[PDB]
């Protein structure tokens, strides 16, 4: 199993779930690179959401990727899992809002 | 000087989206940091528009959200742009 | 005279912090429905004039 | 204002970057200039250092040397290097 | 360089590049004897100190001497514990520094703090 | 001796900080101030500069380095451990631990001879 | 007397304003300041208060410069002997 | 807040509170002033390890906010099921499902929104002056007359 290379900011989730996520977001940027940061937010949203035993309940899925953005979001206990991969260097915030 | 903002992609009352281009102008003069700005938005915004509620303040970013109907408002300030909805 | 280091500068102590145990209940609930938490991503920027 | 001379180099003494990335920075420019010369094909020299600065410490580095110049510009904390070494003046600073 | 040389005499400094070089030193350490993140009961306490003993003598090593060095370990346990560890220590400006380093587990969380000071 | 370093008057230091930030003391729980995620980090930055203007007033030629450790209500094994590569006869470190309701904090001072 | 310029700046889309507002200022800057450091904190402050934030520019007489900048946003010109250079950034 | 005197009339130094690894300055552009603020003075205080945790006591002020929102989300799927379970036949909605059919596309609508970003680039610029050329002149009474004449 080999994660790619990532920074954690912030990292409220059970690893087994941010392991799972950064795997796919890595895959998902280097599909469409030089690509626009919603058609990237889109499909990993849509994986998150396909994928079952994932889902933590309360609110929906969504998924915000920027290279500058400061933000406060009110999200469901253990589900928020922020993470900025280095080869990209690009910011990705994945959480539930109830 | 700072000019009145644009709504861009907008989904509130005509009454609201004067309330929150108020709040907007208010928080930008008295917090400088980014994410000191967001953070002022939503507390008021829990008195306002009930408990749930979500602010985000980015000079570069994308994403996709799901909003309440009618609870959902971006606008874009002189090259910086604030997105801020509902559950 | 000036300030000179001779003087052997070798000696170690040790002390041990801590916190005393307490009743598990403790009378108070584990997280919140919601959470509240502001991320930033940019670096806090200074500015400095060099000619 | 204060210059002070470290690793063979005449450096603002508080060193507004952080220590390790100041070493290795003025280390990499003087390893450089041992090589290419600053009066013929000056140009090279400063692109082949901004590239080093990506590669071992955060991306979007600015590189500014010259024997005279004068610069207001905002960095990021403890991301700003500028040095003295013989004559040439060595500016950058990380965004 | 008359007053670089006056400046070696008011205070000699020795000025070694503190900062990253001992976080780098302390970094490395921790990886290698944290051993197993899992681990946090009541009797790896009296073992999470002799990290601390092992700690300081390899920032002798690490290039200071005529520093005085002052380390001080944590090791906690997580559980969503809302907790700030600050310090502000009085000394020399650009004279003095400080090194900090913090590894967080899954489970443990471990914060290294270094205090080096200037002494003749 | 004018000068010199003792563990009474360190620990007198500390305890009238703590006491200036939220101790009346006097043997009863006269306030209670549990701990808010928004108030530990004015605290930390109100107790350490406390501590240190403690220290300076009755201060010799000591530098003074403070750690201030929070903890959220405990029912976490937490162990702190100093060391000071120091020669004994010159100075001497000390923590102390206080129990305040919610609220848990150790607080550390590292002396050395000028 | 400014033979050879760099102009990357966007000109289409009444953008021509963020162009000639570098070799108007430039001009009041220079001859009335008379500091290359004072050069460059007063065409950056311009280029702020107009443009928005994160613009970068050096100001020397004889100076190399590397850099990375936003596309159509930066520009090279000689205000006389002196060679101003600003650009966006982030 | 005091200086050290060093032994044979060193220059004098002191010690003071500051940190030295902090930022000297922290500048934040406002865009309400829409010009670039400097704030020379900082909180000038190193944290080592800081963590905010999701931990809450009983009867606290932020805990009766958190029972609100529950108690009002909870009135809204009860309200939700028992209009289903009165509406329909002996109905046999299970509350998971209800929630599921609470949220709709007329009452949960989902945007995407991003900003114009302008792509990085790096470019070299290299300013070299006019060259400069010696010139040696003598003038000597007859060449300046011989000239002139």
């Amino acid at each position: 199993e080999p994660l790619p290379p990532h920074i954690i900011r912030f990292n409220d989730m059970a690893q087994h779930l941010l392991k799972k996520v950064i795997r796919q977001a890595d895959v998902l940027i280097k599909e469409n690179p030089q690509g626009l940061e919603k058609d990237i937010a889109l499909n990993l949203v849509k994986f998150v959401k396909s994928q079952p035993e994932f889902k933590i309940g309360d609110g929906e899925w969504q998924c915000i990727i920027g290279k500058n953005f400061g933000c406060s979001l009110t999200f469901d206990a253990n589900v928020l899992a922020f993470f900025d991969l280095l080869p990209s260097r690009k910011s990705i915030l994945l959480f539930k809002s109830g | 000087m700072n000019h009145e903002p644009e709504v861009k992609a907008t989904d509130m009352e005509e009454d609201m989206i004067k309330r929150v281009k108020e709040i907007a102008i208010n928080a930008v003069k008295e917090y400088k940091q980014e994410k000191q700005i967001a953070h002022y938005i939503k507390y008021e915004f829990d008195k306002i528009d009930g408990y749930g509620w979500n602010c985000i303040v980015g000079r570069n970013f994308g994403s996709h959200i799901i909003h309440q109907t009618k609870k959902y408002i971006f606008f874009k300030i002189n090259e910086l742009c604030l997105l801020l909805w509902k559950a | 005279k000036e300030f000179n280091n001779p003087i052997n500068f070798q000696d170690t102590e040790t002390r041990y912090g801590g916190i005393q145990n307490q009743v598990v209940n403790i009378n108070q609930y584990v997280q919140r429905n919601p959470n509240f938490i502001d991320l930033d991503n940019i670096a806090e920027l200074s500015e400095h004039s060099v000619n | 204002q204060q210059y002070k001379t470290f690793m063979g180099a005449r450096v603002l003494w508080p060193p507004e970057a952080a220590d390790d990335i100041l070493e290795g920075a003025i280390r990499e420019t003087q390893d450089a200039l041992k090589k290419f010369e600053i009066a013929r094909e000056g140009q090279k020299i400063a692109e082949h250092l901004k590239k080093y600065m990506d590669d071992h410490f955060d991306p979007y580095w600015h590189v500014f040397f010259g024997k005279n110049f004068g610069c207001q510009a905002v960095h990021n904390k403890n991301r700003f290097i500028y040095f003295y070494i013989e004559k040439t003046a060595f500016l950058m600073y990380q965004t | 360089r008359k007053r670089e040389a006056s400046l070696i005499t008011l205070n000699y400094i020795k000025n070694r590049f503190y900062p990253s070089k001992i976080q780098k030193i302390i970094k490395e350490l921790f990886e290698d004897r944290l051993k197993g993140v899992e681990y946090d009961p009541n009797n790896a306490n009296q073992l999470s100190e002799r990290l601390v003993l092992e700690l300081r003598e390899k920032i002798k090593r690490g290039k200071v001497p005529r520093y005085k060095i002052g380390v001080q370990v944590v090791f906690g346990e997580i559980k969503g514990q809302g907790l700030r560890i600050a310090s502000k220590c009085l000394w020399d400006v650009q004279n003095d520094n400080y090194a900090s380093y913090t590894y967080t587990s899954e489970k443990v969380y471990c914060t290294g703090i270094v205090f080096g000071c200037y002494f003749e | 001796t004018d000068k010199e370093y003792i563990s009474e008057e360190v620990q007198k230091a500390i305890d009238d900080s703590v006491k200036q930030v939220f101790g009346i003391k006097d043997d009863s729980s006269q306030v209670t101030i549990t701990y808010n995620k928004d108030k530990v980090n004015l605290w930390t930055q109100q107790i350490i500069d406390y501590t240190i203007r403690g220290l300076n007033k009755l201060g010799k030629h000591f530098k003074y380095c403070v750690t201030a450790i929070l903890q959220q209500t405990n029912h976490a094994g937490i162990s702190v451990q100093i060391t000071a590569y120091q020669d004994t006869n010159t100075d001497g470190s000390l923590i102390q631990c206080y129990e305040i309701n919610d609220i848990y904090a150790i607080v550390s001072v590292f002396a050395m001879a000028v | 007397h400014a033979n050879e310029q760099i102009i990357d700046m966007p000109e289409n889309s009444e953008m021509k304003s963020m162009k000639n507002d570098a070799f108007s200022q430039a001009k009041f800057a220079v001859e009335n300041y008379k500091f290359e450091n004072k050069i460059s904190s007063h065409i950056k402050k311009f280029f702020d208060e107009k443009y928005g934030p994160n613009w970068h520019c050096v100001v020397g007489k004889h100076f190399n410069a590397y850099v990375s900048y936003d596309s159509k946003n930066f520009i090279f010109f000689y205000e006389g002997q002196l060679a101003i250079l600003l650009y966006r950034k982030g | 807040l005091t200086a050290q005197e060093l032994n044979e009339d060193m220059p004098s130094k002191m010690l003071e509170p500051k940190n030295p690894q902090a930022p000297k300055n922290i500048t934040v552009y406002d865009y309400y002033t829409r010009k670039f603020k400097t704030d020379e003075l900082v909180d000038q205080m190193i944290v080592h390890f800081s963590m905010d945790g999701d931990y809450i006591w009983k009867e606290s002020n932020e805990y009766k906010t958190q029972e609100e929102i529950r108690d009002t989300k909870k009135a809204l799927i009860k309200e939700a099921m028992r209009k289903q379970e009165s509406e329909e036949p002996g109905a046999n909605h299970d509350e998971e499902a209800i929630k599921q059919t609470l949220r709709n596309k007329f009452n949960y609508n989902t945007r995407e929104c991003q900003t114009i970003n302008p792509s990085i680039r790096e470019r070299g610029v290299s300013t070299e002056p006019p060259p400069s050329d010696t010139i040696c002149g003598n003038i000597t009474q007859w060449e300046i007359f011989d000239a002139y004449y």
